[PDB]
DNA sequence: TCGGTAATCACGCT
């Protein structure tokens, strides 16, 4: 389990053991989305 | 084969025996300063803490 | 010692100072740049950034926004700067251009001076959230803490005798750029309150007929800010630092003996 | 601002001055020059990347006054001279 | 400091935006299948397994073995944790290895001199049946010393030092120069197109219209120096300049213009390395080649 | 020291390597320091010497008409290393003002 | 009887290695000094025990 | 790559006076009088309005989540 | 004279 977001928007939370496809789009390529935690960058 | 391992402009007289790779070195770029004496040199503090 | 205020405008001033000398003018000039403190954003905490720009770049623009620094509520002549921090937060969602004026401040005396600055453009469904922390600093440590600029020039007088062919061309030329000209039957005197590019025909006469004489002790000052401090407070604050700075010396000297 | 002496001799004083820069050092130098008893006033910043906050000052007198005494009274004047200009400035924007 | 092809860029001008350039790399770790039937899956490595790289380099990974984005990966930090399949279960029997039966750790980790933050993690499948993940990590890279600049006329050089805005020789207007170029390089290399362009930057910034400068049919030489001469300046660029350390007019007229430069990728953080005692050659037991090894 | 190395500063690369054992280190200091190599074995003449600004600065110092004032003499003797006492003396041409040659 | 430049850099080299392996030092003390720098001060006062052989 | 909010030499804000500048040059008016009509005095302020790319439009639409 | 064959052709770095 994960929550990968593909090209042309959509969500697809599946696993990792068998196959990696998007049911709605029909594609197979995935970006892992950014988290929602707080990091600290200085301005220089 | 053997005669090309012994020889061949990068064999085992010039390639590995009479010219070897060494330890305790560094390599970076140069940039002037006319405030130190004639026989001193600057050394970065990153290279100075790894030698 | 005397002053002559030529003009006062929003974020600019020009004046003439008399009764001083060459070393003092540089000390006054450098002090405005490297001693006067202002507030500036020093660190930004990101929660999410879906924009077209990198985290570092958005953080970099926040630091370049000039913030109002109320001089009647802290201390600008201290050797030890105050550490009071003001928090600038933002929570927006596209589409639309995000402006500097939308940043909210927890303290009404520290706000962006110019509200029409665009920070970043946002497309459909992209969110931008951050928290900015501002603190006092000096220009010598980082360029973001600069209150403005100062430029100064000598004050000179160009004497043009009427024996120079086509001297009438310089009178109209000087009048176009606003330099005062006092004319008499012997010659004319041009006061160079700003740069005076000599036209090419008169180069051979520079020194023979046309000569420049420096007026001892008078300097034309130009000070311009960006809106963080009034154009009148600046020179007063810098002078009060010099006094304080060169008094500590006397204290420290006695301690040695 | 702690004065770090190096050489101390007869009618001569050399020292380092932490926390200062070109701005103050040049102003104190030519102001000192005005004193006829000060034979020699000068400063240098050495290599402005490794150190740019401790100018090296040197004050030499003719023996009729000590180097510390000369320095002391000459940094009085700058405090008084700034005190003048400031009064002028304030009472002029009216 | 700007002797024999150096250059002295301003301090406050670096610190507002000049030449702030970014640098990217990418990594292409995969999941192969051997012909025996054993397929190596990637996950979080357990403490036991043979050939451990180290510990507390695994603080950024998720459960399955993928870095959740925007994390300051630096040094030799890992990127994807890979478990490999046994590789000769019965050769050694090193007094406890008969019972352990585990795996031989192989993985991917950043090259041991860089820094930066990840940007986007890809995950897909390539043609046959396997899986391959692409991870890319960026960097910020402010322009400090060493960083080679050049014009398009051939005046290459390196930042000499980085002098503050206060100590700058400035002019009888609001101008404070950026790049104080060495004057010993212009009447030695015969690059007169540098000096014509410097007037052409001052003319085409005050007039409003970008001066055409193409070969053989462009803007002529003499017509520029009249358009500058009626807009308020001397016919040859030269201006009255005051030094910033002491403050008195330098008894010369210092030349000044606008020249288009360009930064080059011979930047200094990709050159510096030090080696005390590292991994050696297998055949001779002599040090390796390159900074990547 | 940049006619022995035959270098310039357009992004070159120079490598140092520390010697370690106490016999090979006291040999490096006595036999290989820079000041022993001020003249060269190819022609006798000096090799480590002045370059671009060091020549053309020295012409502006020794021109007939190079009269420095009192502040500029005293400032430059502090910057060029030397240690002299209160003897910048004796103000050789006081014709305009008391300034040196 | 002046030394050459090759003999002066060998006498220091052998004496700086003995001064690290024991071999009690002459009047050379102050405050902290690397074993190479101790041999340089001893050679200036002319109290070196080590002599050369000149084949002739 | 949206306009830099300072100049690079003279510290002075500029991003409020770029989108008012370009919408009055797409009517045919000469830029020599438009930049003079605003508060631009030197030519160090002025070399960085007169030469810019405004490339944020192309990159934005390409998207990455 | 006269024909035949090998054996040779910067430094460092990615
Ligand atoms: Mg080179
Ligand atoms: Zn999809
Ligand atoms: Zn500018």
């Amino acid at each position: 389990y994960r929550c990968a977001k593909c090209g042309k928007e959509v969500e697809l939370d599946l696993a990792t053991a068998r196959e990696v496809r998007c049911p709605y789009c029909g594609s197979k390529i995935l970006y892992k989305p950014r988290p929602r935690v707080a990091r600290r960058v200085k301005a220089i | 084969t053997l005669a090309q391992r012994l020889k061949g402009k990068e064999g085992r007289f010039r390639g590995n025996l009479s010219g070897k790779r060494v330890n305790f070195s560094a390599r970076t770029v140069i940039s002037p300063d006319p405030m130190i004496s004639i026989n001193e040199v600057g050394v970065p503090l990153a290279v100075a803490m790894e030698l | 010692v005397e002053f002559k205020i030529l003009e006062k405008r929003p974020d600019s001033i020009k004046f003439i100072v008399s009764g001083v000398d060459v070393p003092f003018a540089n000390a006054l000039r450098r002090t405005i740049l490297s001693e006067v403190p202002t507030f500036a954003v020093d660190e930004v905490e990101f929660l999410e950034n879906d924009s077209a720009l990198f985290d570092e770049i958005i953080a970099h623009r926040l630091a370049m926004i000039p913030l109002t620094t109320p001089h009647e509520r802290f201390s600008l002549d201290a050797l030890e700067l105050d550490d009071y921090t003001v928090t600038l937060s933002l929570e927006a969602e596209g589409p639309g251009m995000v402006y500097s004026g939308d940043l909210k401040s927890s303290d009404g005396d520290v706000k962006p001076a110019n509200p029409n600055i665009p920070i970043v453009k946002l497309a459909e469904g992209q969110r931008l959230t951050f928290n900015a922390y501002a603190r006092l600093g000096r220009g010598k440590d980082h360029a973001k803490w600069q209150p403005g600029f100062v430029y100064y020039k000598y004050l000179t007088k160009i004497h043009v005798s009427k024996d120079v062919p086509d001297w009438e061309e310089l009178k109209e030329l000087a009048e176009r750029r606003g330099l005062p000209v006092e004319e008499s039957d012997e010659e004319i005197v041009i006061t160079t309150i700003k740069a005076f590019y000599l036209p090419r025909k008169f180069e051979e006469h520079m020194g023979k007929g046309i000569r420049e004489e420096i007026v001892p002790g008078s300097f034309v000052f130009t000070v311009e800010t960006n809106g963080e401090l009034p154009v009148e407070e600046i020179v007063s604050i810098a002078l009060k630092i010099l006094m304080r700075k060169s008094d500590r010396f006397i204290n420290e000297l006695h301690k040695l003996a | 601002m702690r004065i770090e002496v190096i050489r101390r001799e007869e009618n001569l004083l050399e020292f380092y001055l932490e926390g200062e820069d070109h701005t103050f050092a040049n102003l104190l130098t030519e102001t000192l020059h005005e004193n006829e008893h000060v034979t020699f006033a000068g400063y240098t910043i050495e290599h402005p990347i490794t150190m740019a906050r401790k100018p090296r000052f040197k004050v030499v007198t003719d023996g009729k006054i000590t180097p510390e005494k000369a320095l002391e009274e000459a940094a009085q004047k700058i405090f008084d001279r700034a005190r003048e200009v400031l009064e002028a400035w304030k009472a002029a924007i009216e | 400091y700007n002797m024999e092809d150096a250059v002295i860029i301003n301090k406050a001008s670096i610190e507002r935006g000049l030449a702030r350039s970014t640098f990217f790399r990418t990594y292409e770790a995969e999941e192969k299948r051997y012909l025996g039937g054993q397929k190596d899956n990637f996950e979080v490595p357990s403490p036991n397994i043979q050939g451990y790289l180290g510990e507390k380099y695994y603080r950024h990974l998720d459960e399955d073995g993928l870095i959740f984005p925007e994390s300051k990966v630096e040094g030799k930090d890992v990127l994807v944790g890979r478990t490999s399949p046994p590789r000769f279960i019965e050769e050694q029997s090193s007094l406890g290895s008969m019972v352990l039966q585990g795996r031989r750790e192989t993985s991917v980790t950043v090259r041991p001199s860089e820094k930066g933050v990840v940007d986007k993690v890809i995950v897909t499948e390539t043609g046959d049946g396997t899986k391959l993940v692409k991870v890319t990590v960026r960097d910020l890279r402010i322009p400090e010393l060493g960083d080679k600049f050049a014009s398009r006329h051939g005046q290459k050089g390196v930042i000499g030092l980085i002098v503050p805005q206060e100590d700058m020789p400035w002019t009888e207007s609001g101008i404070v120069p950026d790049l104080i170029v060495n004057p010993h390089g212009i009447p030695s290399r015969m690059t007169v197109g540098q000096l014509i362009e410097a007037i052409g930057g001052k003319v085409a910034s005050l007039t409003g219209r970008r001066v055409d400068g193409t070969a053989f049919i462009g803007e002529p030489e003499e017509k520029l120096r009249k358009e500058l001469e009626e807009l308020g300046f001397k016919h040859s660029g030269r201006e009255i300049m005051y030094d910033g350390i002491t403050g008195r007019r330098l008894e010369a007229d210092i030349f000044i213009g606008v020249i288009y430069y360009q930064r080059l990728h011979h930047m200094v953080a990709d050159k510096m390395h030090a080696r005390s005692r590292g991994p050696v050659q297998v055949l001779t037991k002599q040090p390796t080649e390159g900074r990547a090894r | 020291v940049c006619p022995p190395y035959n270098a310039d500063f357009d992004g070159d690369e120079m490598n140092l390597h520390v010697p370690q054992t106490e016999e090979a280190q006291a040999e490096a200091k006595i036999l290989m320091e820079v000041q022993n190599h001020i003249i060269s074995p190819r022609y006798g003449g000096p090799l480590i010497a002045g370059i671009q600004d060091h020549i053309s600065g020295g012409y502006l110092l020794t021109r007939e008409g190079a009269y420095f004032t009192r502040y500029e003499v005293e400032q430059m003797l502090m910057f060029a290393g030397m240690d002299v006492n209160e003897l910048p003396e004796p103000d050789k041409y006081e014709n305009g003002e008391p300034l040196w040659s | 009887f002046r030394y050459t430049r090759f003999e002066k850099a060998r006498i220091i080299g052998a004496r700086a290695l003995q001064i690290a392996m024991g071999a009690p030092v002459l009047i050379d003390v102050p405050e902290g000094i690397t074993p190479l720098q101790a041999a340089l001060l001893e050679f200036e006062k002319g109290v070196i025990p080590i002599t050369v052989i000149r084949p002739s | 790559m949206i306009v830099p909010v300072r100049c690079f030499t003279c510290g002075k804000v500029l991003a409020d006076k770029y989108y008012e500048f370009k919408k009055r040059v797409e009517a045919g008016e000469d830029p020599g009088k438009v930049l003079d009509d605003l508060g631009v005095e030197r030519y160090c302020c002025r070399r960085t309005l007169l030469s810019h790319v405004e490339l944020i439009d192309q990159v934005m639409v390409y998207k990455v989540y």
